């Protein structure tokens, strides 16, 4: 484990932890949306404020929590092709000594 | 022995100041929320709470606007305090 | 001078909280207390009635006491760059803030920052000033806070107006004092 | 000197990053002040209602003022080239560079890099040219900045009509002070 | 002795503090963002995702 | 500055920068009064 190998390691696994985020925001968001129901019906309106802003709060996390799994993966894929072409790179330059 | 080591003007005291510290922890958890709320401003949009509020109102068959703000003995002795 | 202008600021946002929770808890209280007042006059205590309605109508009014000094808090709080650009005191800042200094001693058991609040205006605007302001040497303290934080007694028609008035909602028999009625 | 044209650079870009997150923010907050305006005026308040409303002038109007300094930043950045070749000031950049000395002390409560930015452009024209801008002797800081940044309370015909226009959008039932609305 | 060493005039700086700092968070993850985008520009291009 | 920042930590409200009966005051004024 290279020393980039350790960081694209921990960069693909920060995606994966924000990504895990978002659909724990999003399960989260239909629970409260249930729970809105079910207040509005006992006419607990205060309840039910609570809940509806819970939801959107959870919504709009959500979308924050996607938008940078997005970025991080981007970094990722980036940091995967210098450490490809890390290896590439040596490699034909022990070919090119060993040939000369 | 116990009723002389927390006498009654002891015991006073005691509530007292119970009672107003619980008073300083209401106006600190205020204060708290407020900052929470203010930091969070832009996750919770007023607007967007407010329609989704009216839509499950409205799919609850509930006769009520959510975007619009929502006794007499009080009303009756503030008029007496006014016209004295 | 020992002025510190965020001392100030902090704290008037203080006693605007401390006030707003104070006003609601004291509101509630009085409607407990009004249903005593019903239940003294359903059994005939009407002597003591009188004088339970004493401490409601002081509840009554610090309550509106604590409305009046909430909004003198949050005028300095909105106008807070005039007092701190200007060594002079702004004409729109003399109610309030002679009426906060003058206040700050009778409600300081209730709102300790309240105390924090005034000795820090007295700083800004000298200790001279201070002490005009508490004696309403000055003559610019609002006089209807004055009155509803005032030492002396209701007027007994108004305590026989309190109890007209709760006697209806409790549908309780009561028949004021036709003396104190006459006076109206 | 001290002037690092690089920090300049930099801390200009911070600047409109931090205004643009702040304008969004304070957007935001003065919608729900204003329904918390709706609520002291569907209960009557309308005597706190009145100074509630001069927060929300001042949040409204400061969004304007960093709308505006967010341009002038993003001018300076434009013209980047000006201001590391010459040692002169453009005619083209001394509004600009003027008015974020002028802005600096007064808003770097909020936006820190600010501060950064007018050192180092007093540091770049020179520091009598940076007081002579503070005081706006200079004579060439914008206007309508500075209105939106003046510690002066609002006109109170604008509190009124800030009152009227948020009482028919809540659906509140308002009247207006038949004086300050004369004053018109 | 809680409500001394932390009273209410802390409290209220500790909180605006709080605040202010997130502020700085939130400059902060819109300057990453904004250079990750810069960085990726080819591989999207803005006709294409259109 | 050090007892400052000490007492700021304790919570305990006074300044430490400036310097900090009536029985006797009584007794003096009669001194002066006789």
């Amino acid at each position: 484990m290279s020393n980039m190998e350790k960081h694209l390691f921990n960069l693909k696994f920060a995606a994966k932890e924000l990504s895990r985020s978002a659909k724990k925001c999003d399960k989260e968001e239909k629970a409260e949306k249930a729970k809105i129901k079910k207040a509005i019906q006992k006419g607990n309106m205060e309840v039910a404020r609570i809940h509806a802003e819970n939801a959107i709060r959870q919504k709009n996390q959500a979308v924050n929590f996607l938008r940078m799994s997005a970025r991080v993966d981007a970094v990722a894929a980036r940091v995967q092709t210098a450490v490809t072409m890390g290896k590439v790179t040596k490699s034909m330059a022990g070919v090119v000594k060993s040939m000369d | 022995a116990t009723l002389k080591t927390m006498n009654l003007e002891k015991i006073s005291a005691l509530m007292d100041k119970f009672e107003h510290q619980f008073e300083t922890l209401d106006v600190q958890t205020q204060q708290m929320e407020d900052t929470v709320s203010s930091t969070t401003t832009l996750t919770t949009p007023q607007n967007q709470v407010d329609m989704l509020l009216q839509e499950m109102a409205d799919e609850a068959g509930l006769d009520l606007n959510m975007e619009l703000p929502q006794d007499e003995l009080s009303q009756r002795l503030a008029r007496l305090r006014d016209q004295v | 001078s020992g002025f510190k202008a965020e001392r100030l600021r902090v704290n008037l946002r203080l006693v605007i909280n401390r006030l707003k929770l104070l006003e609601k808890k004291k509101t509630e209280l009085a409607q407990k207390a009004r249903k005593e007042i019903a239940d003294y006059l359903a059994a005939g205590k009407d002597e003591r009635a009188r004088i339970r309605v004493e401490h409601i109508i002081r509840e009554d009014y610090l309550v509106e006491a604590m409305e009046i000094l909430e909004l003198y808090c949050d005028l300095l709080l909105a106008r807070f760059g005039l007092i701190q650009s200007m060594k002079e005191l702004d004409s729109g800042l003399a109610e309030s803030v002679s009426t906060l200094i003058w206040a700050a001693p009778r409600l300081q058991s209730e709102v300790a920052e309240l105390k924090i609040v005034a000795d820090q205006l007295c700083a800004k605007y000298s200790k001279e000033y201070g002490k005009l302001c508490r004696t309403n040497q000055i003559g610019t303290v609002n006089d209807r806070l004055m009155h509803k934080l005032s030492v002396e007694a209701p007027p007994k028609i108004l305590v026989e107006r309190y109890l007209i008035e709760i006697a209806k909602n409790y549908n309780v028999p009561y028949e004021p004092d036709s003396v104190v009625m006459a006076e109206a």
